[PDB]
Parts: C-alpha cells; structure tokens; sequence
C-alpha cells in the first residue's frame, strides 16, 4: 500500500484510480475472509479499503 | 491489560510463536495452559483477541 499511494500520485486518471483500487481492495478482502486466512490480513486490507476509500 | 498488550505484541512479532506461547503447558502453574488460566480469570479481551 505504500507503493500504491505513491503510484496514485503519478499518472493521470487519479479519480478513477482511487475508485477502482477501492473496488479491487475490499472485494479481495471479503473474498479472502471466506477462507479467513490469518484474519490479520483481512482487517488490515479493509483498512486499505478505507484509506483508498 | 498487561496480558492483552503482551499477547498483542507477540502477535505483531510472530503469530506462530504466539501460538506456541498460548498452547504451552505451564509446568510451574499446575500444568495448565494460558487459555485455561485466562478463562478461569473470566478475562474477555484476552480471549477476544484475534490470535486466540
């Protein structure tokens, strides 16, 4: 996510990048919590969903 | 609170050795584990943590 916030500052279509990253993030969270693999991963990645959100 | 923060820091460092910490048989403490002593203590936040 440190790389991702960097790459959001450079290049165009920034409003699009914020929304699509928010889509791909939170969906990847809750689908990974179907497997509930080391939940630590899931709530920090929803944390990134509110960050991009 | 010290128990909760120590489990938290154990989980921040390594989840696996935190598991070895919780399931451990405490030879001095009547051969019981941390879980049984915690549920004896009725301490809700310890059990409510992600690791346990």
């Amino acid at each position: 996510q440190k790389m991702a916030l960097f790459f959001w500052q450079h290049g165009e279509e920034a409003m699009a990048k914020a929304l699509v990253a928010c889509k791909l993030c939170k969906a990847m969270a809750h689908e990974a919590s179907e497997n509930d693999m080391v939940d630590d991963i899931s709530q920090e990645l929803n944390h990134n969903s509110r960050d991009f959100g | 609170q010290l128990a909760v923060e120590l489990l938290d820091q154990s989980y921040k460092q390594d989840e696996q050795l935190a598991m070895k910490l919780l399931t451990y048989e405490l030879k001095n403490w009547s051969n019981a584990t941390c879980l049984q002593l915690a549920v004896a203590a009725k301490h809700r936040d310890f059990i409510a943590h992600t690791c346990s």
